[PDB]
């Protein structure tokens, strides 16, 4: 239609002011031209933001695919605009969308090299393993473009990825395996979690065994101060919690409220792992950052068989 | 005696009357300048067995039909006059290991470029993506050029190993069609990203490619040496130089090459052999039809490299050296429709590359 | 007893707020896990709009009381769970000694296998030297007794508990919660009999966070019956 034309080309233009009269007039929102290409499409080419904003207040198609399959998203990372792929993001794009070439958003950021770019595609979820129409992931994209920092960073992210949701399923040959092919043990995610955090909370114990001869950081801290001995005293793994303190674990380590491994143990009601901490030198007058002993802790639950232990002091 | 010879209207018919009006000083016999429309489809019914002149001037491309049917006089010109022309050009004359016509001029197209926007051009096709996000900086696109013609997107999709019709000692494979190949796909396909990515346009088409280059709008194009007088009535600062590189490859441009056949009924075959040989295929004889039109760049050497001051017509020859000859055989016919086709779906994403390339192989009567 | 089922083992957990404190129009959105068997919440939470203009800790009540661990012998008075997975209405009143007040409305449902809290806030009457505006609370969190009452009337039931929030000259900022759940399920729920939970929350930052976040450890549990 007119209007439908109007505001494509209001779009690629960038009138900022020209928009929001057409919106008042109802038009739209994801009309496209021949090519399927919608005016969410040209802004985040053109890098318009404000129009950007206002197009998805108003209820643009964010994972709209063109006839090629080209979505917003792989234009704002292909043309090196930030702003426009924060805020794509941030309203539901999706980060994996393939077009007709199996080229994700990432394989794009990675032939021109965009770091800053590439950073929040893999922050939100990108797909490193992703393959392309021909046989070429993101990775193989940044080699033969010439950009090789990114190909390492993209080949780290894609391991740690890999290894955390190895430990977390508890495949202990394929943790072995990427440890081979220079898989980084304290390797941490935005939540600070590590391969070890998960293979003691979920329960794997031969996954923990291996992981902490290669380097594991067994007093690894989490943004919650949380350490793979509370992890393992919270759900009760006996075996792991030895191991832990075997490798050296802090059996006094904290975490950001101030409970110790024995504060988690007497919470959740696992005695045979209290005695095993006290064996391993478990400060049962450690209070947490208001004031509760384990003991406390252990009689609050209804829990008294602990509390006999722990009246031993 | 008497000499009749057709030339088209857009093309130097007044030159060629004075070296015809000259030629009429030594020899006696009336040389007619003529410029009739539709010359070259009235041309093979008319004269077939009936009076038609004596000498004809086209591009090559259609005396493929005409030495179909014999119209044409075989023509043998000697080792020493054989050796004033470039070597090349001899094959767009040649027909089934014959030749046909003398070649006059060579047309073919050239990367044309705005030095104001642009002072170095790209030497290679990989370097126009980076390039079109330093231009786009600054409202302005860096590539533009017609996408509808498959003639003028051609040299890229060829440049990597595509070709029409293997051409070997003067004859055509028809069998054997080269739309399919991995140089055709690696080349289109990077075309396509162009469009894909923004960079082109697919409803691009001549004249908008045109108006932008001479607008200023863009900063480059590809078009052939017609535009030209185009160009500088908009009075851009525009050069000419080689097409650029794909895979390492030179672009691959189809070259038309200007010939002149003789007619095979004609009473007087020798001495008209001898006014194109030695009147016309020289210095001053090419000089006097160049005041009138312009040819461009020219067959014969020792007048090039008098036009090869020119960088803009030493440009185009560079290309046609580089670039493939068109064929003449008529199978060329449905390879410009296949072809078409291939290159507007592909263009619009109506179809996937190797889809669109596949349906265009068969269509010009191949085998993948 | 369905609906519990659900809260077995750890949960994933998101948080969207849109809030207006003054004009000073915001959002927020947080990320993380909770686990119902500890009362155990390990979320973070980062402004999406840049700044916030009110303290970050003013805002924890605000941002899934299912995850209250609750003893075995109190499941009978875990309304939370049992309301969902369709999931209940949470409106507060805060009143912040000597200052503006929050005034809240939220739907903790499930969407999927996550549990979400969309949450929409108004402040109003903050003074600008307030210890809000000013920024004058404390990055840090106490302990608290959030005491559950049942109202009949509403099929729902009653909250309410003060809020200590630490000033950095030592004084303190204490929040009147006036809080009332409704189940948005038509079924069945139970209505508990009148008891408290027992909060502890720790307020960290990420070292590797440029955006303005808060990551926040909290642990609470059900008590007041035998």
């Amino acid at each position: 239609s007119d209007l439908g034309k109007k505001l494509l080309e209001a779009a690629r233009a960038g009138q900022d002011d020209e928009v929001r009269i057409l919106m008042a007039n109802g038009a739209d929102v994801n009309a496209a031209d021949n090519t399927g290409t919608t005016p969410l499409h040209l802004a985040a080419y053109s890098g318009h933001l404000e129009i950007v904003e206002v197009l998805l207040k108003h209820g643009a198609d964010v994972d709209a695919s063109d006839v090629f399959g080209y979505t917003p998203l792989h234009l704002a990372a292909y043309w090196g605009h930030l702003e426009i792929v924060e805020v794509l993001l941030k309203n539901g794009a999706d980060v994996n969308a393939m077009d007709s070439d199996g080229m994700t958003p990432l394989h794009l950021a990675a032939k021109w090299g965009y770091l800053e770019i590439v950073e929040v595609l893999l922050k939100h979820g990108a797909d490193v393993n992703a393959q392309d129409k021909f046989g070429k992931t993101p990775y193989d994209l940044a080699t033969d473009n010439g950009n090789q920092w990114i190909a390492e960073l993209l080949k780290r992210a894609a391991l740690r990825r890999k290894l955390l949701e190895a430990a977390r399923a508890g495949h202990r040959d394929e943790v072995e395996d990427l440890i081979k092919n220079g898989a980084d043990v304290n390797a941490a995610d935005d939540v600070g979690v590590t391969p070890l955090h998960l293979a003691a909370q979920r329960g794997h114990l031969e996954i923990v065994e291996v992981l902490l001869k290669c380097g594991a950081d067994v007093n690894a801290a989490d943004l919650w101060g949380q350490t793979p001995l509370h992890l393992a005293a919270t759900a009760g793994h006996l075996e792991i919690v030895e191991v832990l303190l075997k490798n050296g674990a802090d059996v006094n380590a904290r975490d950001n409220i101030g409970h110790t491994p024995l504060h988690l143990a007497a919470w959740a009601g696992h005695l045979e792992i209290v005695e095993v901490l006290l064996k391993h030198g478990a400060d049962v007058n450690a209070q947490d950052k208001f004031g509760k002993t384990p003991f406390d802790l252990a009689i609050d639950n209804g829990n008294e068989d602990i509390a006999e232990v722990l009246q031993k002091a | 005696g008497n000499l009749v010879i057709w030339i088209n209207g857009d093309k130097g018919y007044n030159g060629l009357a004075e070296v015809g009006k000259k030629f009429e000083k030594d020899t006696g016999i009336k040389v007619t300048v003529e410029h009739p429309d539709k010359l070259e489809e009235k041309f093979p019914q008319v004269a077939a067995t009936g009076d038609g002149p004596d000498i004809i001037f086209w591009a090559h491309d259609r005396f493929g039909g005409y030495a179909q049917s014999g119209l044409l006089a075989e023509i043998t010109p000697d080792k020493a006059f054989q050796d004033k022309l470039y070597p090349f050009t001899w094959d767009a004359v040649r027909y089934n290991g014959k030749l046909i016509a003398y070649p006059i001029a060579v047309e073919a197209l050239s990367l044309i470029y705005n030095k104001d926007l642009l002072p170095n051009p790209p030497k290679t096709w990989e370097e126009i993506p980076a390039l079109d996000k330093e231009l786009k900086a600054k409202g302005k696109s860096a590539l533009m050029f017609n996408l509808q013609e498959p003639y003028f997107t051609w040299p890229l999709i060829a440049a990597d190993g595509g070709y029409a019709f293997k051409y070997e000692n003067g004859k055509y494979d028809i069998k054997d069609v080269g739309v399919d190949n991995a140089g055709a796909k690696a080349g289109l396909t990077f075309l396509v990203d162009l469009i894909k990515n923004k960079h082109m346009n697919a409803d691009t088409d001549y004249s908008i490619a045109e108006a932008a280059f001479n607008k200023g709008e863009t900063a480059m194009t590809i078009n052939g040496p017609w535009a030209w007088s185009n160009i500088d009535t908009s009075k851009v600062n525009y050069g000419v130089t080689v097409l650029p590189t794909f895979k390492g490859q030179p672009s691959k441009p189809f070259v038309g090459v200007l010939s002149a056949g003789i007619n095979a009924a004609s009473p007087n075959k020798e001495l008209a052999k001898e006014f194109l040989e030695n009147y016309l295929l020289t210095d001053e004889g090419l000089e006097a039809v160049n005041k009138d039109k312009p040819l461009g760049a020219v067959a014969l050497k020792s007048y090039e490299e008098e036009l090869a001051k020119d960088p803009r017509i030493a440009a185009t020859m560079e290309n046609a050296q580089k670039g493939e000859i068109m064929p003449n055989i008529p199978q060329m016919s449905a390879f410009w429709y296949a072809v078409r086709t291939a290159v507007i779906n592909a263009a619009s994403g109506r179809q996937t590359v190797d889809e669109a390339l596949k349906d265009a192989q068969t269509g010009s009567g191949g085998t993948p | 007893s369905k609906g519990e089922e659900l809260f077995t083992g750890v949960v994933p957990i998101l948080v969207e707020l849109d809030g207006d404190v003054n004009g000073h129009k915001f959002s927020v959105s947080g990320e993380g896990e909770g686990d119902a068997t500890y009362g155990k919440l390990t979320l973070k939470f980062i402004c999406t709009t840049g700044k916030l203009p009110v303290p970050w800790p003013t805002l924890v009540t605000t941002f899934v009381q299912c995850f209250s661990r609750y003893p075995d012998h109190m499941k009978r008075h875990d309304f939370f769970k049992s309301a969902m997975p369709e999931g209940y209405v949470q409106e507060r009143t805060i009143f912040f000694k000597d200052d503006g007040n929050y005034k809240t409305r939220a739907e903790v449902k499930f969407e999927g296998d996550t549990l979400v809290n969309r949450i929409e806030l108004k402040g109003i009457d903050f003074k600008e030297d307030g210890n809000i505006l000013g920024h004058k609370l404390e990055y840090n969190y106490n302990s608290h007794n959030v005491y559950i009452m049942a109202d009949k009337q509403k099929n729902g039931i009653k909250v309410n508990f003060k809020i200590r929030h630490n000033i950095e000259d030592g004084s303190v900022q204490l929040a009147d919660h006036y809080q009332q759940n409704t189940p948005i399920g038509d079924g069945p729920v139970l209505l508990p009999d009148n008891h408290y939970l027992s909060t502890q929350s720790a307020l960290s930052k990420d070292p590797n966070e440029k955006r303005d976040h808060m990551v926040l450890l909290e642990f609470v549990t059900a008590a007041g019956i035998t």
